[PDB]
């Protein structure tokens, strides 16, 4: 009901966060570790595999900015890199910090019953899935309000 | 002749004409009205008590016919005094109930026929929750009847 909490808001950003947005970097980070290759003659930064993982470090925060010397065309290559590193995990990050703070508005509050939901389903299935044992099968709650 | 059953029965319906022939019995056989054998043996009620609990519009004139005769054989302080025992509503007396049931005519009532009004209602019934519960008050007709807004 603290650690329950936690563990559905994880749950439901996973669902919610790869397809909108693990597919969206993907794509930015596709783009311009794309452009990157073409840019680079020799020197195994040439590969797609190998330019698009310095890519990624830059999101990390391992990135490497100009760490290749190879290639031809100066600067340009670094505005490239420029770009894409002020671009892509800067750009991208705020909006996808500001949708979670406008839920952030509401539905943390909306859901600590949806934890409720999955221990019910554990407790019923236990039962169920217990054998069902021999077990409870009145309800009544004790009250005072006044109201008087 | 009566037993417990007999009077209880006649409480419960508020009947004051089967009760016509209850003075004169125990005249014959003295018993008294507060006997042993006129209580629950488990909790301690007697017929006013029962009477108590078997309100209809907060009325019932077999309180007023019980005291009477509870007077004319003098068991009147220790009838209209009388508790509780199970752990439950244990020192609970007919005053209590009157309260409890915001019923100033029976309290008036029972004050002038001498309830105690220092009564303690201190079983488990008047104390927190178990949750049994429940309820607090603690205890003393006052406390009670400030407890309870009145």
């Amino acid at each position: 009901q603290q650690m329950g909490i936690y563990a559905v808001m994880i749950e439901k950003m996973i669902l919610r966060d790869l397809c909108r947005f693990m597919f969206v970097y993907l794509v930015f980070l596709f783009g311009f570790s794309t452009a990157v290759v073409t840019l680079i003659e020799d020197g195994k930064y040439n590969s797609l595999y190998s330019t698009c993982l310095e890519l990624f470090k830059f999101t990390i925060g391992m990135g490497d900015l100009e760490f290749t010397e190879n290639y031809d065309f100066k600067a340009v290559f670094i505005i490239l890199l420029l770009a894409y590193v002020i671009l892509t995990y800067i750009l991208l990050l705020n909006m996808l910090i500001a949708l979670m703070g406008e839920t952030v508005n509401k539905i943390a509050q909306e859901s600590k019953n949806i934890w409720k939901l999955q221990r019910a389903i554990t407790i019923l299935d236990t039962e169920k899935s217990f054998l069902k044992c021999m077990r409870k099968a009145x309800x009544x709650x004790x009250x005072x309000x006044x109201x008087x | 002749l009566y037993d417990r059953r007999s009077i209880f029965d006649a409480v419960a319906q508020s009947n004051c004409q089967e009760l016509e022939s209850l003075l004169p019995f125990l005249q014959r056989s003295k018993k008294r009205l507060t006997d042993s054998e006129f209580k629950d043996p488990e909790t301690g009620k007697t017929c006013l008590l029962k009477a108590m609990l078997n309100l209809h519009n907060g009325q019932n004139d077999t309180i007023a016919l019980l005291l009477d005769v509870a007077r004319k054989t003098d068991s009147l302080k220790q009838f209209v005094n009388a508790s509780y025992t199970d752990s439950y509503y244990k020192g609970q007396t007919a005053l209590h109930i009157a309260i409890e049931r915001r019923n100033m005519t029976l309290v008036t009532l029972l004050v002038e026929n001498g309830a105690d009004v220092q009564a303690a209602a201190n079983g488990d019934f008047f104390k927190k929750t178990k949750g049994r519960p429940g309820f607090y008050f603690g205890e003393l007709p006052l406390s009670l009847a400030a407890c309870t807004n009145q």
